[PDB]
């Protein structure tokens, strides 16, 4: 029993009629072929309008039913224009049980005053033979089953199917909102006279610099009026937002000195991400100052990429004035630049 | 109870049904018992 | 397996519709050759725009299928221009397994008002004989499973551009450290005499009921001390270990009272994920105690799912003594169950 997404249940409702009909002293039927005996109309609790009746021929309709007692079901009243049904007929024996059952398998279409049935229902000699017991006390008791169908309906029950979804982990932006809200602020950051604000423990969690100079016994003196003199405040806002939020929205316009700030405060993920940002900015002329910044701020992964860049594009790097400034100002970086070029990637001569 | 079961769509709309809900709990309990235990399984 | 510097994953999306169909009193097919009876229009939850339906010929569609029950799959309405699919037909037996199942190898083209299927699906006399048992209680049940293909997308994953990588997020780890190392808290609570240590801003960052209580009447005079004396600390520690870390490791072992505290402290996400655990722990012998909690603590999806479980397993939930206790304790739940069962059994 596998599980499916959608059930559908198209049922047809059948209503059953129950009816027995007895005739006393039937042997004096008083007529040859041609006479009919219709009983009273009957109905069940199905709109109280489906009126059925039973027609019997004691002798028969015609010459083919000379030795047959004919039996026919007739519909007289119905609200709908067309009603179809399947029907069932039977007689009772001496002891009362069912006898002599025949069936019409089609669901015949019934109209107002339209008949169906078994013309050769039972042999007249077989019925009137008293040894068969088909005429107990000279009484003829019948039984009838009317099975009426009507139009089908649909339910289409879509079962339930979903698991109750959990929301996303909003731990990043929900504490990023705390940056702008500044609720229950513990310290006010000071940079260039302009006043930011922050807490203590959350800053000590992320950075080694703050997790030194918040516990070397300067809580009552430095937390109140903590002073920072190096980083420009527009850089400082973004690196502070990276400490709380964990994201940097506008890194690409300010990717240069944020690496310096990241190396200043030992913020390793910021340093790696600034190396990532300055990796995809290596034009043919500006690699010298990129390598200078990488050397002064210990960006080794960016340093190796810059050295590879100057090795591959050095046919045009040395024409620019940046290389000459590098030669004049920084003697020791040219050692590593020549070293990776010398012991790699062109000793085939 | 059988009549309420067979007209379950229309009994609930009446105000007397609301009154017997707020007054008589175990009558509703036996109505549920005859609606479920005297029926089912009905597919899905 | 060498690692290439460039890769490209091509994904053509596939969805699946799983279907039951069930017809009563198949002997009253009511007609001969030429008759069709359809099915209701059905679709899955996503995208809930592709509408399909079925049709069956009880006698057949052509003279070559007089002794063949004919089955077809039909597309009634679709917003897109053209949809292809691969489908599979099956018949459930009396025992609940699948018999005489057959499928189609080609992703056929469907369009508005076009049918596809097998006219010669199964032998009518084979269905008619009772020896195979394929006609339980004069009812026929069909298993239909169809898979719909969708447009191609290419992610074009470029690699080895940058050796550097950023370590996603450790902030949850440091916030977890704020609980274990306790890192110079501000307000110390009191849970049944036990002392727990908490910070002030990050509770109000996520808790609407704490933000109101902390600033009004508490911070001015009794800022350090406040007492919680309704929830046991064995689950209160696990609850406070969510506000900091953004997650709850030990959920299922005491989800019975974590949800009790969840609606008490109005934590929306904690309430939903503990509703997930109490929905996963649904069974016949505890449906009453699930529903009593889902009603006392204002659960909605849990209350809906529980009553939908009770309506379907109401044969043996009534046998449980907890159901009898729920009847005498909360009549309104019994009334709601009766209303949902009447809505389910509307046609009868």
């Amino acid at each position: 029993g596998p599980v499916a997404e959608s059930w559908c249940y198209t049922q047809i409702k059948v209503v059953k009629f129950s009816y027995m009909w007895t005739i006393n002293n039937f042997s004096f039927c008083r007529e040859e072929m041609g006479e009919v005996i219709k009983s009273s109309t009957f109905s069940s609790g199905a709109n109280d309008k489906l009126k059925w009746c039973l027609r019997v021929n004691p002798k028969g309709l015609d010459e083919e039913s000379k030795d047959y007692l004919s039996l026919y079901l007739l519909l007289v009243s119905c609200p709908k224009s067309e009603v179809r049904a399947k029907f069932k007929f039977s007689i009772l024996n001496a002891k009362g049980e069912e006898t002599k059952a025949m069936e019409s398998q089609r669901a015949y279409r019934f109209v107002q005053g339209k008949d169906w049935g078994f013309k050769k229902f039972i042999r007249r000699d077989f019925l009137l033979d008293e040894a068969n017991g088909l005429l107990p006390d000279d009484k003829l008791t019948l039984f009838c089953e009317v099975s009426v169908v009507q139009d089908s309906v649909n339910i289409s029950g879509q079962n339930t199917m979903n698991m109750v979804k959990v929301p996303e982990c909003r731990l990043a932006d929900e504490l990023g909102g705390l940056w702008e809200n500044s609720r229950f602020t513990d310290c006010c950051l000071c940079v260039a006279g302009q006043e930011f604000q922050a807490h203590k423990a959350i800053l000590a969690a992320r950075s080694p610099v703050f997790s030194a100079m918040f516990e070397h016994e300067m809580e009552e003196s430095k937390k109140n009026r903590v002073e920072i003199n190096d980083v420009e405040p527009e850089v400082f806002k973004e690196m502070m937002c990276f400490i709380y939020t964990g994201k940097a929205p506008n890194l690409d316009k300010m990717a240069d000195d944020l690496l310096a700030a990241a190396d200043k405060y030992a913020l390793e993920r910021l340093k790696v991400m600034c190396e990532d940002a300055l990796c995809s900015n290596l034009s043919v002329e500006n690699a010298a100052e990129i390598l200078i910044l990488a050397d002064l701020h210990s960006a080794d992964q960016l340093k190796t990429q810059a050295v590879d860049f100057i090795n591959y594009h050095a046919s045009d790097v040395l024409e620019t004035s940046g290389w000459k400034s590098m030669v004049v100002s920084h003697p020791h970086l040219v050692a590593e630049a020549y070293r990776s070029l010398a012991s790699a990637q062109c000793p085939f001569l | 109870v059988d009549f309420i079961n067979y007209h379950a769509s229309d009994v609930l709309e009446t105000s007397g049904w609301k009154s017997m809900v707020v007054s008589h709990p175990h009558l509703v309990a036996e109505a549920y018992r005859s609606l479920a235990s005297a029926q089912c399984p009905f597919l899905g």
